């Protein structure tokens, strides 16, 4: 009776999950407020990078494994990767992170398949 | 002073609202126009505002051809109170845009045949905005009510259940009784669309929860609540069973007999740092 | 088939129907331009599934605003079958939707009203698109005809002329009856560009026609038609009467009296290794 | 009758005559095949670049000649270009083909010149 | 009575903040100059470079900092890096003025969290 | 004026400035149309000759599609007469195009109903950009006064807060009076968006403005003026105390006795060669 | 055949006529807007197509806001009977085109008022482009009136005059007689501007006809009329008194007495193959 | 009484001067015909290239020169540099006929300068 002339619109908050990649200015001073001592800035560089992490589960798929186990293992990985940063090197934190994830990932395969 | 108007230069606008806009100009629709772009707009300011002030991480105030959107990016990480204050304050503003609309045509400003439209809209997009569906208003507070009863990951479980049969009972009744209602195919298929994209990143959500917990620097320490496990399952099924804003003791079982309590702070630091995983709690009985 | 699937999710649309659907939708035309839609794409998606069976060369599924293409990459290089399978699987196709369309009206899902619009439509897209006019439906199906009749050049020419004279008829017909309806102007335009186009390229499509015959990879050996020529005409002038479909053995005459047989693997191989293009054929018996 | 609307729609498929020009990785497992010895990934290689023997032609107006000849003397030179092409100078394979077409065309108009 | 129609057009003159970046000859006029020693071309050369202030600035941001002293120091730094500019090296002006902004932002920085 | 001459040659037009002159060429309006870009124009290329008189630097002469601009690049670095006689320019040349009208329509080039909307249009243009808002041209005129009788941030800040207040006092009585004829309305959000364009720069435009007064020219050296300030405020908030047009001497208080006189040039000198920001200035006197 | 297609693709249209015809189809302004487009078109395809067929360099057919243009590089170039036949080619279309719109509304396809506003259109261009202005059409009628009686020089010098006195009495009048008439403006303007061009460049078009003059290989030799020359005047007044499609043999005369007959080929191969400028007569009557 | 209503409208032919340069194919094939024998490609050749002398003359403009003896000497150089060209040394005929052209214009000025 009254419908036919609603318009029904909507207007939600839609929390997103993966935070957009840092600039290339605030990567470097988290780095120094970490060296003086922030595990605010660990949690933010940590956060900030989970689309690695992502599209990385998502390349080891097909392979038989439930995605807890390996969004676990990357989350460490990448962990890893945080935490024992030399950025003195000349390369990108974003290759090293891969690196180290992929790594993790390979040796925890390893061990499940001697287990096996 | 300043962050408001750092606010104000985030609003973007979606390339078809400006052609919809435009025709809509022309063809004779605008008393129509600038009702539905001030309520939109205020409904969202809304949530910005006090977004901003609990000092939140916004990205835009985007507005789409049937409806607007602000995005955030904090997933299940601040606490319940914060959440709650930003999402309530949608559904608020409609109040004093009824008592300015009626004050306003009381002065006779505006006819009485406009003051009847705008109040329409306002009641039916207020109405409809508290639809217990995912994401919309009515499904986060009910979302917010059950973290408040149940662990993490069922309330996350059940409102996805829930959310799902509203949203198919919802696309039953408009494809096969109502007469088209083009405005309604666009919603029903737009909900259907989060949902399908939320229940896909399910594990996401979990994981950044479970950092967050972690990385509290005694961040205003609540409620006790011990818990008890068994010999049987894993850390893990420990770990799903735990509430929003709660520090819980658990009691390590050796069979029947009870040794003492295990702080979850060493759980988490065995589970992260010390990279004692894939382990259970008799491990972690015994560490190095 | 998971290259049909990847075919619909990059589905291309023109600008203006974006303007065109805004404009149906503030006036209330939105029920028809849902039927047509609904008719293009799958008469179009037909299409598609039928010419990715065969293993074509699909680039990209199109929406103009006044229809839908399929842009494939492969003219006259193919067997007939193919190209007439491809062709078929649009018209016989409305039968389903047709009967589709009976069942839901009779269930009473839909009005009786809207039942006979859908009707309408379908059958008229489906008589108008059966037209004989290239490109359409009907000039690719008379197309194939005219080859199994004729050698390619000689039908290729016939049937631009056919289309050519039904064009103009055509065009006389809308001019006195109705002047009005824009639809009917803008289809005679597409058409006239479109032939005038085509003709462009005559020599172009004759290339790819020898050049895929000269790498035959044997699909399906076919019968063997001889041919009575003498040794006095060009090579070029000679290689142009070659039938779609069929081997054609070479009968050289030379003074009323033939010398010998020719096949085509060395006159091809004469013409596209020894640089000889339009020398003669005389010594083409011994070559040298 | 009912003639005052039809909505005279079109729906068809289109036949390209030249098809767009190609990739990189594909095209150099094309000449890969092409030297292991495949006709098909020859025709496929020539049917490509038609687009290229289109310009020159066209460039090549404001003569009087026909087009007939110079398309056939196009294609000719283009199959010599791909087949005797060598990847061995660091070359773009297009910028080859059009110089093979220049050459045989002009080649071929020396001696057209010459006989009349 | 007439209000009906007016038409309210404007005209105006627009003070630009930033001046548009310059070119190439003008400016290797200006260094020219001031090797040779003048005030107004080094004034012209550092308003011209204020864009760069600007960009380095505005993505310092989410620090808490007010931004009154941030521009001061942008500008203390670009006045720096252009009177300290060497040519000998080999690179454009306004990188290595950016870097010098860089660097004297982050000195600033350092010394603010020291005495902090 | 060679530079004159390259101005004129080079006036940009906005791409909507044509769809109006060509809606107006099909409708019949073009007489006004004529009238109005003719004064606009020749309104605008009064200031852009007294600008190049003072060799300012001029970038560009603008035709929006609701008036003109010229987009000069010099903001709060100039002695006040230029900044004056440049803003002057225009409506004190108003006067000879009423001249000019006059003695046409007398000698009867012109007939009596077109002379009437000539006039019309002139004043009422001239009125209207007479009005105290900034930008415009009252703003412009009234700024100059503040920093005669102010300095330079305090003339800045009461000028934004009179403008914004005039902005708004326009606003309502266009809402009350006539909600209709859209030019007002442009008018006011351009207005309103050049405001805040204007005052998110406020404290780049005072750096360019110390800059300048650092390598001064010495432009018609002018008066001293000294300031009492005592040794315990911050360098740069006694920076923020310097007037246009004048020179200020500084005398320094320590415990109620002044200490000495300094000069702008040593503190200046200090402040940006010294790298010393916003130390303090008790230790001014010895530096080092 | 082929150089008509050749022909077709060398249209373009100006950005300014796709808004001009995209407003006037809106507004309602359809039954002229078709009249003048079709008038315009075959006016210029008589140009182009008689211009083919003497082979011409054609460059574009460009079309304009206010009218249309073809494009060739043939300036005092071809025989005179050439360009006669191109320039005659405009003002004659006009009368098939009314014997044909005459025909169809005889038979009923267009209503009588239809019928009215085609011949005055019709009538009105015709009668428009016959006016003895440059470019137009008259005023190059009247430039081959002049070749074919005065030298070059003084028929390229006089038309100038006339079309500059022609073109200021109309640009008189229509600003100070006729009211407004927006569409007369645009003539003037555009008469003014490519006067003014043409006038520039009246050097080049000299050296272009004597290049042409010299490059003449037995070019269907016509009319001798042999001239007389002074020892005043060097070669180059010699070279200026030449006519159109002329062999003129030159009496050299040594101050009263004639020696013979001067060559124009010898005069030609000494100006610029010998080298041997700057010169009079007498160095020619004894070169090397 | 007739008029406001006339709509003018116009239709000419534009009789270019200055012929567009020549493309990348023709000037090769007219310097071959020339080379074997055609006055035409000369001919087209030495009117293809009026655009230069255009400029040319302009840029030794307000020296007290009239314009005809300088465009005459201009295409006398052009003559010059079309009749001697020698394309094998690798280099655009522009260049050498804008550089003959200036050489014969500056050795007209000093003929002028010597004989005054
Ligand atoms: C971010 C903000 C976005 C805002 C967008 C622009 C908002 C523009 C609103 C446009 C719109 C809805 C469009 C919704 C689409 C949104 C979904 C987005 C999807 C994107 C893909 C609202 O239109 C309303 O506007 C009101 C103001 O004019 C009018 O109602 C007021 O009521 C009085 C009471 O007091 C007032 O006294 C009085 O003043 C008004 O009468 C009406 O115009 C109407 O109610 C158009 O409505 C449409 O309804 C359909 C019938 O279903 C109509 O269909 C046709 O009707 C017949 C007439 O032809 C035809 O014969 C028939 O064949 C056909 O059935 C259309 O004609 C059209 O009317
Ligand atoms: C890739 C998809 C592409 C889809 C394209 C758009 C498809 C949308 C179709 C749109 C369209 C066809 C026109 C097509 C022209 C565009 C051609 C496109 C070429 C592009 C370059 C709908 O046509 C159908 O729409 C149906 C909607 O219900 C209605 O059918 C009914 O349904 C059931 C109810 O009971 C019944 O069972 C059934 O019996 C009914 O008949 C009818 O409206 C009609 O049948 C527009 O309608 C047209 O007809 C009339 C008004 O009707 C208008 O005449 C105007 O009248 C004056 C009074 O204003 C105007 O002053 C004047 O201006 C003009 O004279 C037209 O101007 C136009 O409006
Ligand atoms: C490459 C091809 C280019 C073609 C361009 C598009 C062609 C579109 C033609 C548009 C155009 C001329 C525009 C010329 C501009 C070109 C110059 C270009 C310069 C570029 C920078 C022709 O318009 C004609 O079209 C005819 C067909 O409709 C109509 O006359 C037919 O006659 C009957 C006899 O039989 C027929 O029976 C019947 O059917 C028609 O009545 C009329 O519309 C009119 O005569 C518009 O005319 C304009 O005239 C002016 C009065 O000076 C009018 O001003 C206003 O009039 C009052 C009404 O508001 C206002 O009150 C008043 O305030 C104001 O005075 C306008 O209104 C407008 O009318
Ligand atoms: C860089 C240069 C920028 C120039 C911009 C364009 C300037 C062109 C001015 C155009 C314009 C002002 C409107 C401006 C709005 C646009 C604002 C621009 C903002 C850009 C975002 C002309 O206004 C003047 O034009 C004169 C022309 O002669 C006439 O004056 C006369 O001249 C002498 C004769 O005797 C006398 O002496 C003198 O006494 C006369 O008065 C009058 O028309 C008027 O004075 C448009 O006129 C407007 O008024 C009326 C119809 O009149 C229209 O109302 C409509 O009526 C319904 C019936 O249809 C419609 O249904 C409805 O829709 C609408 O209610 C308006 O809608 C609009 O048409
Ligand atoms: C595979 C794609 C499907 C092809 C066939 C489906 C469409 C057939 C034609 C129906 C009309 C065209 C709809 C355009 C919009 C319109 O015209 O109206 C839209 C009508 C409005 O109904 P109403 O307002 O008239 O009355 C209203 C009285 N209550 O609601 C619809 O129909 C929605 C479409 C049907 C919903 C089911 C979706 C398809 C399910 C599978 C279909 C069956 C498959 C085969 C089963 C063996
Ligand atoms: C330097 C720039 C010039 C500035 C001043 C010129 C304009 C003054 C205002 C006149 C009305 C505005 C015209 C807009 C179009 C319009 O409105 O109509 C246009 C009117 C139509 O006349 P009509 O149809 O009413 O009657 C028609 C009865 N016959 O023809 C004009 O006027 C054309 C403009 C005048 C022509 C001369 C051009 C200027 C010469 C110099 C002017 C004098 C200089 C100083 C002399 C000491």
């Amino acid at each position: 009776f009254v419908v036919k002339e609603l318009v029904f619109l909507v207007s939600y908050v839609k929390n997103n999950a993966f935070p957009q990649p840092l600039s290339s200015s605030e990567e470097k001073k988290y780095l120094e407020l970490m060296a003086k001592g922030d595990e605010h800035a660990r949690n933010m560089l940590i956060e900030h990078n989970l689309r690695l992490v992502a599209h990385i589960v998502k390349k080891f798929e097909n392979t038989g494994e439930d995605a807890e186990d390996l969004i676990s293992i990357g989350t460490i990985g990448l962990i890893k990767g945080i935490e024992s940063y030399s950025a003195g090197k000349g390369t990108k934190l974003a290759t090293y992170a891969a690196r180290c994830i992929e790594n993790e990932i390979l040796m925890h395969l390893r061990a499940l398949k001697k287990t096996k | 002073m300043n962050k408001w108007l750092d606010l104000i230069l985030k609003i973007h606008v979606h390339p078809f609202l400006w052609i919809i806009a435009a025709l809509g100009l022309l063809t004779g629709h605008m008393k129509a126009l600038l009702c539905l772009l001030l309520i939109v707009l205020i409904h969202e300011l809304g949530h910005a505002a006090l977004a901003v002030f609990f000092s939140w991480r916004i990205k835009r105030v985007f507005l789409l051809p049937f409806g607007g959107t602000v995005e955030v990016e904090e997933h299940g990480n601040r606490p319940l109170k914060e959440e709650f204050a930003v999402i309530i304050a949608g559904p608020l503003q409609h109040i004093w845009l009824q008592f300015a609309a009626w004050m306003l045509a009381e002065v006779s400003v505006i006819h009485q045949h406009t003051f009847e439209l705008f109040t329409f809209y306002n009641l039916s997009i207020l109405f409809v905005n508290l639809l217990p569906i995912w994401p919309l208003d009515g499904g986060k507070l009910l979302f917010l009510l059950f973290s408040k009863q149940l662990p993490f990951q069922k309330a996350h479980r059940l409102n996805l259940k829930t959310s799902l049969c509203f949203c198919l009972l919802l696309g039953c009744w408009v494809l096969f009784v109502i007469p088209l209602q083009i405005s309604a195919w666009v919603l029903f298929v737009f909900l259907a669309v989060s949902l399908f994209e939320e229940y896909r990143q399910r594990h996401y959500i979990h994981v950044r929860f479970l950092l967050e917990r972690y990385y509290g620097k005694n961040r205003e320490l609540e409620k006790l609540l011990p818990l008890t496990v068994k010999a049987e399952d894993k850390v893990y099924h420990v770990m799903a069973e735990f509430k929003r804003g709660c520090k819980h003791p658990i009691i390590i079982e050796k069979s029947g007999q009870k040794l003492s309590q295990l702080d979850e702070n060493e759980v988490l630091h065995a589970y992260f740092a010390d990279k004692r995983t894939n382990s259970s709690m008799e491990e972690l009985l015994l560490p190095y």
